[PDB]
């Protein structure tokens, strides 16, 4: 088999908390490895972007 | 089409063992 | 001060009381101040306000207690001590402390000892409680509380007290065990006709380190030998004394004429020259055995032309051939053989022989069945002596003692032990609870295991 | 191709160590891989309805998960053998590399939140009274007041420390091209959504 | 509910030939038994080696059958006794049927409820009121202390029903098993015959067991009543027994059907010689074979190998068995697309 | 490899290369492109394989 | 060698204090930096830490510290003075508590780590509360200075805010819990010290400027340290401290002189190594060679900062100063530990610290060797001396002057002084030490006070070891072979003794459960059971917590009882207590031990009852310090008192075993008032005996509490969370899965970290630490500890529910199953019998 089954999958949670996994925002200046820096930065919650523009005077 | 015999468990379980019997 | 005026001795039960079982309270699981209820039998926290000992007392009702560390009984819902003579008999159960007389008159005694329960019992002879298939070790420490001189030395406890051990030493716990149970052995006033060795089966689990363990059947030789050589290297100061009662007990000197064999497939003069060159030479080397071991001749391997399917009979004289000049044995070690011939020098007061069965083939392990026909009165061991040591050696009659007899296969077998009494010259075979007069006239008919024989 | 990570609390099950357990205990982390058992033990796999493990006895609220029993394996799982301890909670590392080069090296950040200082207590110390008593030799001053208190390369140095391996040794030895897997880190961090 | 299914372990080989004599002589004529008797006692011969059978009785004399049953009718005499045996099989003059009672306080009188010999396997089924097991269980345990709870760990459950199904190894139902296998063991005789515990079930229907979990002629079979733990009394599933009362007319038990490992272990071992002693055989006397065999499984297991899924696969598996050895025979290389006309 | 050689023909172990090997591709792709680039055969990260 | 034997002769050398803190704040990485300053062939590895002064395979594996271990090291003073100081390495996790506690006992004074990023956080806070109950003297050492500087990066004016910040909350905590104000904090003082225990960064205020001193020479570093920390400011042109600052942006003294020559050392050897590092590193002196300069940055780092901060003699000198000496400070410790007080002659012997006393020693640890077969006792020698092999009295937790039978006599093997993994013998141990002790395990259960014999027959015993948190959480272990199952029990005695706040209980069922704080607690000691102790294979049960008993209203009707004489009869009524009342008595607020008109004042004044009810209140709960009330309410015109006094007792005892095991769920009946309506005595002492009487008194007990709509209290977790913000939302759904209600969320200040305070049931509380671990991916990190019991919802006497198997049932029912599953486990009945 080339390929792969999908049976083989072991990421099946019945827990919404691990299907949902809470990403990190690496505090707002780490990226991930591999992915292009533009598509995370549109990507992140901008949480900690938000609260910079807050505590920014 | 293989020619194997395949296992019936999980299989045909809408027939009894009665049926196709007079 | 209401003592001696206890309304609650009548409640006392001595059927229930078991004293074999470790002193552990059964809730906290602690060791000090085991208290045992005497009602229920069941050991507790101890003596005091708001104690398991005082739970028990305001739960169940149960007004009298026994304090096992103190031999002293109490009463916790008054909490109050008792001094009566009606109890001692529970203390000497719990405690039984042998005098000087009655233990020199355990030779003499010819009384059946009577139980609480109506079964009048012999004191030494009783019935061991098998626990998980072990009773190899049941059967070992039947045959060795009967030893006069070991009977002597452990029954009071401090005979072996009082002596230096190492801090970080669990060895005399075994030893100082060994004699509790074998007072409990002897003890003519048990509640019940048997004796629980199950404690002690923990401390030989204990201190073996995971060997002859409470669910393995293990050989009764190697059990044997542990157990003795373990006796004599607890036994003393910080460091071993020279002649302890193990020593002065089992323990013999026996001579080796070791000679070293040349290869078979050798040329003669080659062998010759070998011989010659003074490595092939006899060797005297001197030695303590703590028993011997007979090597049972081979098994006829085929049915009798006469009379087909006869079990083989040896006499014990031709196992007896051994330790003398005369006879040879060529051990048939892996890398090269060797003539190794024995020779007694000097025999133990008490001997111990081990008849070697459950040898280990090239594929598996057999038991020889071969039975070994000896004269039960008495044998002659002097004229397997050398005559430098004859002078020195003025009594070798032995008369036999204990006889081990294993029944069954190897894989799955039963340890039955015949014992003989001293006050009445009866034979006596006990196997587990069970424990039957049998005539020493069969005693030979069955395949012995360990003979323990005395000098008188 | 460096992950940018500062600190291995993200590995927290998800590590040598809990591989090794999920290995052992025959289950597996969601996003860990899945092993044959190590022994087999098909007829001790399910014991009998004993009156230890007595379901009706047993308070259900939440059910045992698997990372449950990986993370305490000698609590939730029965037998635990040939099984290894994963590395509890390090400190977290809370390092905020700088972002903009025209910055100074050390610099209030706001991702940190503001001190605020309070004086609802006024705050007292034994001190004595202000310039009085005590003055010290003219010759007598702070260890460093010639030197900078950053260069530009003190930001960089800093960024450096909290760095993968291969990026945080000012020396070391040479690897052959083969013995250097660029994307090992890669999959040893959990899949991304989606 | 307490069953017991056991079997005495020895009865071919441990059968003495003068008790035999003396009663045969008891119901036949006295040279009949004595001939019978002496049939038993010949030589056993094979090869080079011969011996003289003069302890165990011979299975393959034409007449042993009868011997066995005769001695199985003496077990049950220890077994039963007497009084409750003259209870079951009822007045001389009206016997009952296989199982019944004349009357319910005959029924209810003893313990023994329902018993059945087989040819070696006894099955029998008991009923208990608290008091009578509290009873049993202290005169057990009274012998034979455990303090440790031990008696769990040598106790043999049906392992092929899930755990819910299987039994629950309470340490009252663990202990009572135990006294009631003890209590019948203490009746026969170690000599006469054996029952040995691992080669035994003791089942136990209880407050915290809900199926009574039982075994003969090759079918595990499961009884659940439908007052406690059935939410649904379904009937498309064909390997369920739907027990009616006789009285109430009602589904007041549900009965799930199994096909035994020892027969699923024989089918398949069957099926093995067949295959392996066919290097010089014709394709014909193959399936013949395989065939008689099959029809003699499906036939004696029917409503048992629904399920038994473990059955289904070693069917299929056998069958591609034999088709894989007819194709080998045809050529010396597997076909890919071969048919099954 | 698998496809252009089929060298597993040969020796079945060798598989195990293969599906690692594809496995690094899915790994590397759904890396690769990521974001504005949409997926096709325009990687070059060969140093896994 | 010798001088370290030798100087525990002088009691004034020698300093007991214990290393607490919370979680993973540098407390081991402090005593391997010691530990390399006194050992020259000790020295950690580049990149992983030391790990010295952890013994223990779960130690090094888990990375948390579980066994406080003894460290003995010489360390000289600032001055030069070579004093002899004992330390407790404490677990700083919160489950593992009792381990300080242990520690904490015989110690004399206690040094806090708080880390400098993390803050307070929830063990600093219950350490120093629980220190103060002890009244130890308290120093505070504020612990990973550098990640003020190499991970925020944090101006020196921020982090001195910071470290001001940091200093006034813990001086504000103490004040909030301590009633003397000597016990003020700061660094000036030589309270506070800094340190980073990585790089070996140890210094206070008199320690820098001390360097200052030996730098340029004539300073009087103790005036100049007392000018060196506030809004005080450095006047160059005078050179001159002044409150104010001689300029507009000038900085203050402690950043001026302290904080910046540390930025810049720091930023020197993590930015400029190759390119200014030489030139600042002969500014100062150090003088580091060529194959030394070639080490990363980390151990370049911390071979630097040792040439030049050079020893460790800031806490040196802050142990001296500011913990006392044995021979002063064991006036309070007997003040507050023993039993029989200072006032008797033991008490004044032992307040002195005499050497030639009569011995006295106080054991409250027990250490495990490699065999695990004979433990090794460890505690404080507090008065006399201690000699190998040499008979003892060992005392037990219930001895008193009069039950002799809790003492036994045992001779003492070789004894040692442990210096973490290695230990000194030594032929004898004088007063005020930490010692090992042989030959003495056997006796020896958790607390022990060890005397010698044939002499000092009234010896009592110190106070047994009280906890900060109570043990709720409850695992049933059973032996896999039942065959085995004695080498499991002997193995649980092992933990007994190993862990000081573990609880091994055998039920009525024979169910072995042990009571453990927590998840990590529980593993660790199963760990040791499996791996250590027993050697086999073992079986645990699901976890569960335990719960108490309590009422909600009156009792309908007045619940009588009656002795098998049918004499005595005893009626009485149930009453919940009042609010923080059961606190006061758990936290010892009020004592049996208070004569009656205290104790009255007490009750009528603050809680408002009648003053005759306060003097009509007889006894407390299952213990001394029972949350439970047992009231006299007999009329005085229809019963006799001087009559009921003679009874009182038993049905003292009675009301005690009562609430100890409670009829609903088994045990723990809390928060009770009950008051005895009616007492019918027979006129016999026969007749009233305490075997008839206690039962009845359980009776009437269980019949008035049971009358009252009864309910089940559960322990609620204190759970706090320090966590990034992002992840503050998703903790937010994990807390309220598990139904738990959140409370506070503080940003740390000077931290970019959220902290969130909650409370979540304990039964509900299993899991949660790597629920939320993983949840966030490792961000959230959590410590629970035990905060209250609280009513749980349902009614356990609402027989109309039906217990679903298998499945989490709704919060009505909750109740009913958490009693009848409970019920199942203790193998007691189903259903509560009111009549019995």
């Amino acid at each position: 088999v080339f390929e792969w089954d999908a049976s083989e999958d072991t990421s099946i949670d019945y827990n919404p908390l691990y299907k949902e996994r809470h990403q990190v925002q690496l505090l707002g200046r780490g990226f991930i490895a591999g992915i292009d820096l533009k598509q995370q930065k549109r990507e992140q919650s901008r949480f900690y972007g938000d609260l910079m523009e807050k505590r920014r005077t | 089409p293989t020619g194997e015999v395949l296992s019936l468990v999980g299989k045909l379980e809408g027939t009894r063992m009665g049926d196709k019997a007079q | 001060r209401r003592s001696r005026h206890c309304p609650y001795l009548d409640t006392i039960n001595r059927s229930v009381l078991d004293f074999d079982f470790e002193k552990l309270c059964s809730i906290s699981l602690s060791h000090i101040n085991a208290y045992a209820c005497l009602v229920c039998g069941k050991y507790f926290q101890g003596r005091g306000l708001k104690s398991h000992a005082y739970i028990h007392s305001v739960q169940f009702s149960h007004h009298v207690f026994l304090n096992l560390h103190t031999l002293k009984f109490y009463c916790l819902p008054d909490n109050y001590e008792i001094i009566d003579s009606s109890l001692e008999d529970i203390t000497y159960v719990l405690k039984p402390t042998f005098t000087k007389q009655q233990i020199a008159n355990l030779d003499k005694q010819a009384k059946l000892s009577r139980a609480y329960d109506g079964t009048t019992y012999l004191p030494g002879i009783v019935g061991l409680n098998n626990i998980k298939a072990n009773d190899y070790a049941n059967a070992v420490l039947q045959a060795l509380s009967n030893v006069p001189p070991l009977r002597n030395y452990f029954l009071e406890e401090d005979n072996y007290k009082n002596i230096k051990r190492p801090p970080g030493d669990i060895m005399f716990l075994l030893v100082q065990r060994f004699g509790e149970l074998m007072r409990k052995l002897w003890n003519p006033r048990n509640f019940k006709a048997h004796v629980s060795p199950h404690e002690m089966l923990q401390a030989v689990v204990l201190c073996s380190k995971k060997t002859f363990q409470i669910t393995k059947q293990g050989d009764g030789v190697d059990f044997l030998s542990w157990f003795l050589n373990a006796l004599h290297s607890a036994l003393g100061g910080t460091k071993k004394k020279k002649k302890t009662i193990v020593t002065d007990v089992f323990q013999g000197s026996m001579r080796i004429f070791t000679k070293k064999l040349p290869h078979p497939d050798l040329p003669a003069e080659e062998k010759e020259q070998l011989l010659h060159n003074d490595e092939y030479q006899e060797t005297m080397v001197e030695s303590t055995f703590m028993y011997l071991t007979l090597d049972l001749p081979t098994a006829p391997l085929y049915k009798d032309e006469k009379e087909q399917l006869i079990i083989p009979q040896v006499p014990l004289f031709n196992i007896l051939a051994k330790f003398n000049g005369i006879t040879e044995k060529e051990y048939k070690t892996y890398k090269e053989n060797f003539l190794k011939r024995f020779q007694l020098t000097k025999l133990p007061p008490y001997l111990i022989f081990c008849i070697k069965r459950f040898t280990k083939n090239n594929f598996f392990v057999e038991k020889n069945p071969t039975i070994v026909n000896f004269p039960i009165t008495n044998v002659d061991l002097r004229e397997y002596l050398s005559e430098e040591v004859q002078a020195v050696h003025k009594n070798t009659t032995y008369d036999l003692i204990a006889n081990i007899v294993h029944d069954g296969k190897p894989s799955e077998g039963s340890y039955r032990i015949h014992v003989l009494h001293h006050g009445t010259g009866k034979w006596y075979e006990l196997q587990d609870l069970q424990v039957t007069d049998i005539l020493p006239q069969m005693i030979t008919l069955s395949e012995a295991y360990i003979q323990i024989w005395k000098r008188r | 191709l460096l992950t940018d990570l500062v600190d291995d609390n993200y590995f927290y099950l998800f590590d040598l160590k809990a591989f090794f357990t999920s290995k052992a205990l025959n289950m597996a982390i969601p996003g860990g891989p899945k092993f044959e058992p190590l022994v087999r033990d098909i007829n001790l796999q399910d014991e009998d309805w004993n009156e230890f493990n007595d379901i009706n006895k047993i308070i259900i609220r939440q059910p045992i998960r698997t990372e449950y029993k990986i993370a305490f394996p000698y609590l939730y799982n029965n037998l635990p053998h040939h099984v290894h301890l994963t590395w509890y909670h390090t400190p977290n590392v809370v390092f905020i590399k700088t972002e903009d080069p025209d910055l100074p090296a050390f610099y209030f950040d706001p991702l940190i939140n503001p001190i605020s200082h309070r004086h609802s207590v006024k705050s007292q110390e034994p001190l004595p009274d202000d310039d009085e008593e005590f003055e010290l030799p003219e010759f007598v001053e702070p260890f460093l007041k010639d030197t900078p208190l950053y260069t530009d390369n003190t930001a960089n140095g800093i960024a450096l420390l909290w760095a993968p391996r291969p990026f945080n040794l000012r020396s070391g030895r040479t690897r052959r091209a083969l013995d250097i897997p660029l994307v090992k880190n890669w999959y040893r961090e959990h899949c991304p959504a989606g | 509910n307490v069953m017991l299914e056991s079997r005495f372990e020895k009865m071919y080989e441990k059968i003495d030939l003068t008790l035999l004599n003396r009663l045969l002589r008891l119901i036949v004529d006295h040279n009949i038994a004595d001939y019978m008797t002496a049939k038993n006692n010949v030589v056993i011969n094979y090869k080079d080696m011969n011996h003289t059978n003069s302890y165990g009785i011979i299975r393959g004399l034409q007449f042993a059958s009868f011997i066995v049953q005769y001695y199985g009718l003496v077990m049950d005499l220890l077994v039963l006794g007497l009084h409750r045996a003259s209870e079951m099989a009822g007045p001389p003059q009206m016997p009952n049927d296989f199982l019944s009672f004349q009357d319910i306080a005959t029924e209810a009188a003893h313990p023994i409820r329902l018993f059945c010999r087989y040819i070696d396997r006894i099955h029998i089924f008991f009923r208990f009121t608290a008091d009578e097991a509290r009873d049993l269980i202290q005169r057990y345990l009274t012998e034979h202390p455990d303090p440790n709870n031990e008696n769990i760990v040598g106790y043999n459950n049906k392992k092929c029903w899930p755990r819910d199904a299987r039994m629950r190894l309470m340490k009252h139902d663990v202990n009572l098993g135990r006294a009631v296998f003890w209590d019948i063991k203490n009746r026969l005789p170690r000599s006469v015959t054996t029952v040995q515990w691992e080669n035994s079930f003791v089942s136990v229907y209880s407050k915290d067991n809900p199926n009574l979990l039982f075994n003969m002629c090759g079918f595990e079979c499961r009884i659940l009543p439908k007052c406690r733990t059935s939410y649904e009394e379904f009937t498309h599933k064909d390997g369920v027994w739907n027990l009616q009362n006789e009285v109430t007319k009602e589904r007041t038990a549900q009965c799930f059907l199994r096909v035994d490992d020892e027969s699923m272990q024989r089918f398949h071992n069957r099926v093995r010689q067949i295959l392996m002693a066919s290097g010089s055989t014709t394709f014909t006397k193959i399936v013949n074979k395989w065939n008689t065999a099959l029809i003699g499984l499906m036939t004696y297991f029917r409503e048992a190998v629904v399920n038994t899924q473990e059955l289904l696969d070693l069917l299929v598996k056998c069958e591609n068995k034999i088709q894989t050895r007819i194709k080998i025979g045809l050529n010396s290389k597997m076909p890919s697309r071969f048919p099954p006309v | 490899v698998g496809q252009l050689t089929g060298m597993y023909r040969y020796k079945y172990k060798l598989m195990r290369q293969i599906r690692m090997c594809k496995d690094l591709k899915h790994l590397i792709y759904y890396r690769f492109n990521t974001g504005p680039v949409g997926k096709g055969p325009g990687c070059g990260f060969w140093a896994a394989g | 060698m010798d001088f370290l034997a030798d100087l525990m002769d002088n009691s004034e050398l020698i300093r007991n204090v214990t290393l607490c803190g919370h979680l993973h704040h540098g407390k081991t990485c402090f005593v391997d930096c010691l530990i390399e300053q006194t050992h020259p062939e000790i020295r950690k590895r580049y990149d992983q830490d030391l790990c010295y002064t952890d013994i223990l395979f779960t130690e090094q594996e888990r990375g948390v510290g579980i066994k406080s271990t003894p460290v003995t090291v010489v360390l000289p003073d600032t001055k030069g003075k070579s004093y002899l100081f004992n330390i407790m390495d404490t677990p700083g996790h919160v489950n593992f508590s009792d381990e300080v506690t242990a520690g904490l006992r015989i110690s004399d004074g206690v040094v806090l780590f708080i880390d400098a990023a993390e803050g307070v956080m929830l063990n600093t806070e219950r350490l120093i509360k629980h220190a103060v109950q002890e009244r130890l003297a308290v120093t505070v050492c504020i612990n990973k200075i550098d990640r003020l500087i190499l991970e925020l990066k944090l101006p020196p004016t921020d982090a001195y805010y910071k470290l001001r910040h940091i200093v006034d909350e813990v001086n504000g905590l103490i004040s909030m819990y301590s009633t003397d104000e000597n016990l003020i904090l700061s660094p000036l003082l030589g309270n506070v010290c800094f340190s980073s225990s990585q790089y070996s960064i140890c210094f206070t205020l008199g320690s820098f400027a001390k360097i200052y001193a030996d730098t340029f020479g004539d300073i009087n570093y103790q005036e100049f340290a007392k000018r060196l920390w506030g809004d005080i400011y450095f006047n160059p042109k005078t050179r001159k401290f002044t409150k104010k600052a001689p300029t507009s942006s000038s900085q203050r003294s402690f950043v001026e002189f302290i904080l910046e020559p540390l930025y810049k050392i720091l930023a020197q050897v993590v930015g400029d190594v190759d390119t200014s590092l030489p030139r600042t590193l002969d500014e100062l002196g150090i003088h580091l060679t060529k194959e030394e300069l070639k080490l990363n940055i980390r151990p370049l780092l911390r071979l630097v900062c040792k040439k030049f901060f050079g020893e460790f003699t800031g806490f040196v000198d802050m142990c001296v100063q500011h913990i006392p000496s044995p021979k002063v400070g064991a006036k309070p410790k007997i003040e507050h530990t023993y039993t029989g007080g200072v006032d008797s002659d033991l008490g004044e012997a032992m307040s002195d610290c005499d050497p030639d006393g009569p011995l006295m020693c106080h054991t409250t640890k027990m250490y495990s060797t490699d065999d695990g077969v004979q433990f090794h006792a460890f505690g404080r020698v507090l008065s006399g001396t201690i000699h190998a092999g040499q008979p003892v009295k060992v005392l037990g937790e219930n001895y008193t002057l009069e039950d002799e039978e809790d003492s036994q006599i045992c001779t003492v093997g070789r004894l040692w002084i442990s210096v973490a993994r290695y230990h000194i013998e030594v032929n004898r141990v004088p007063a005020g030490n930490w010692v090992l002790i042989e030959g003495v395990d056997q006796p020896i259960v958790k607390t022990a006070t060890i005397t010698e014999p044939r002499g000092n027959e009234e010896a009592q015993i110190f106070r047994p070891l009280k906890f900060n948190t109570t043990s709720v959480i409850k695992i049933a272990v059973e032996p896999v072979n039942p065959s085995e199952l004695p080498k499991m029990l002997d193995g649980l005695r092992k933990v007994n003794k190993s862990y000081p706040s573990l609880t091994t209980k055998v039920e009525e069922s024979g169910e072995h459960v042990i009571l453990g704080t927590g998840e990590l607690y529980l593993d660790c000691v199963m760990h040791d059971l499996r791996k250590m102790y027993s050697e086999i294979d073992i079986k645990v049960a699901d976890p569960v917590v335990t719960f108490c008993e309590t009422v909600v209203e009156t009792s309908s009707l007045k619940c009588f009882a009656e002795t098998p004489n049918k004499k005595n009869k005893i009626t009485m009524i149930a009453e919940p207590l009042e609010k923080g009342l059961a606190e006061d008595i758990e936290n010892e607020v009020v004592q049996i031990t208070w004569n009656r008109k205290k104790l009255g004042e007490f009750f009528q004044t603050k809680y408002d009852w009648d003053l005759l009810a306060a003097r009509s209140i007889w006894a407390f709960g299952p213990d001394a310090t029972g949350p439970n009330i047992l009231v006299d309410d007999t009329l005085p015109s229809e019963v006799d008192k001087a009559l009921l006094g003679s009874v009182k007792d038993s049905i003292v005892q009675g009301f005690q075993w009562g609430t100890r095991e409670g009829p609903l769920c088994d045990e723990l009946i809390r928060n009770v008032k009950f008051k005895i309506l009616d007492a019918v005595v027979a006129q016999e002492p026969l007749h009233r005996g305490g075997g008839q009487i206690i039962p009845t008194a359980r009776r009437v007990v269980y019949s008035a509490f049971l009358m009252a709509t009864p309910r089940l209290m559960e322990p609620y977790y204190f759970v706090e969370v320090q966590a990034p913000a992002d992840c503050v939302s998703a903790v937010y759904t994990v807390l309220a899965r598990r139904r738990g209600h959140v409370t506070q969320d503080a940003p740390i200040p000077g931290s970019p970290l959220y902290t969130i305070k909650a409370f979540i049931p304990a039964i509900d509380s299993f899991g949660f630490e790597t629920d939320l671990r993983t949840h966030t991916q490792g961000q959230a990190f959590s410590l629970s500890v035990f905060h209250h019991w609280q009513i749980v919802p349902g009614d356990p006497l609402d027989k109309s529910i039906v217990i679903r198997p298998l499945e989490p049932q709704p919060a009505p029912h909750l109740a009913r199953e958490f009693m009848i599953k409970t019920r199942r486990r203790k193998g007691l009945s189903e259903d509560v019998s009111i009549s019995k």
